[PDB]
């Protein structure tokens, strides 16, 4: 559901 | 000291050096500082608490271990501690002379008026400019500043954890890192009870948090502030 936070923490 | 706790130090040090920018030159990219027409600060401040966050979530990546916890996890943590990183790290700009946030220059310069400006009431900021005030009372060394922070984040106590024996494993090499480096590379008086403090202002955090969720409610409950934020505010703080 936080694709923004998952992209930076990739 | 270990030879392990030496790395993790320099680790961290570097970790926030590299997302801790104290000239504060990305500031000229935010919407403006508007100090007059209520929330006027707002968008400004949005974007200061949204830049603050992608450098939380840069800093988190790097504490040792974090990187082995599952996405869900690393998702949990950053949820829930971005906002008390954020209140710990501004430490380094708040200044004791007139309880101020000092970013540099006076458009960068933040006080009550202007935390008030972005619809915040003083049942978070009195207690948020205390903290601010017996945080650099402790005068840390920059390593158990770093060391803090990384401690706020890695925290088993979460809602939502699955892994909390895993998250916690995590935590204690940092706190006894921490333990062991106020006994090594404080010198007394400096580190009396020193960890005891800095533990308890984790526990303040907790409070400074509850508070800043419920003022957030209020705020994003009019859809004509809540599109004054940013996407990544929205989604973490969502
Ligand atoms: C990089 C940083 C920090 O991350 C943030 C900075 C200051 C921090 C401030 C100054 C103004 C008031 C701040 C932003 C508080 C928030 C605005 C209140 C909660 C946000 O929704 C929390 C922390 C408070 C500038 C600079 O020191």
């Amino acid at each position: 559901n936080h694709p923004m936070l998952m992209n930076l923490l990739k | 000291l270990s030879e392990e706790q030496q790395h993790i130090i320099a680790i961290l040090l570097d970790a926030h050096h590299k997302t801790y920018d104290p000239t504060y030159a990305d500031f000229r990219d935010f919407r403006p500082p508007v100090r007059m027409s209520p929330l006027s600060m707002l968008p400004h401040l949005a974007d200061l608490v949204s830049y603050s966050i992608q450098k939380v979530i840069g800093f988190a990546k790097m504490i040792p271990g974090f990187r082995d916890l599952t996405s869900d996890d690393q998702i949990v943590l950053l949820k829930s501690s971005a906002i008390e990183v954020i209140m710990l790290r501004s430490n380094q700009s708040f200044t004791m002379d007139d309880m101020s946030w000092d970013c540099g220059s006076q458009d960068y310069k933040y006080d009550v008026t202007d935390v008030s400006k972005a619809g915040h009431t003083l049942e978070l900021i009195e207690p948020l400019i205390k903290f601010q005030v017996g945080l650099k009372k402790l005068n840390l060394h920059e390593e158990e500043h770093v060391l803090l922070m990384a401690i706020c984040i890695v925290s088993p106590d979460r809602p939502g954890v699955q892994d909390a024996k895993l998250v916690e494993a995590i935590q204690d090499r940092l706190s006894n890192t921490l333990q062991t480096y106020i006994r090594c590379r404080h010198p007394p008086p400096g580190s009396h009870q020193l960890y005891a403090k800095m533990i308890q202002k984790l526990a303040d955090l907790r409070s400074l948090n509850e508070e800043h969720s419920k003022q957030y409610r209020s705020l994003s409950f009019q859809p004509e502030n809540s599109m004054k934020l940013t996407p990544l505010v929205l989604e973490v703080f969502g």
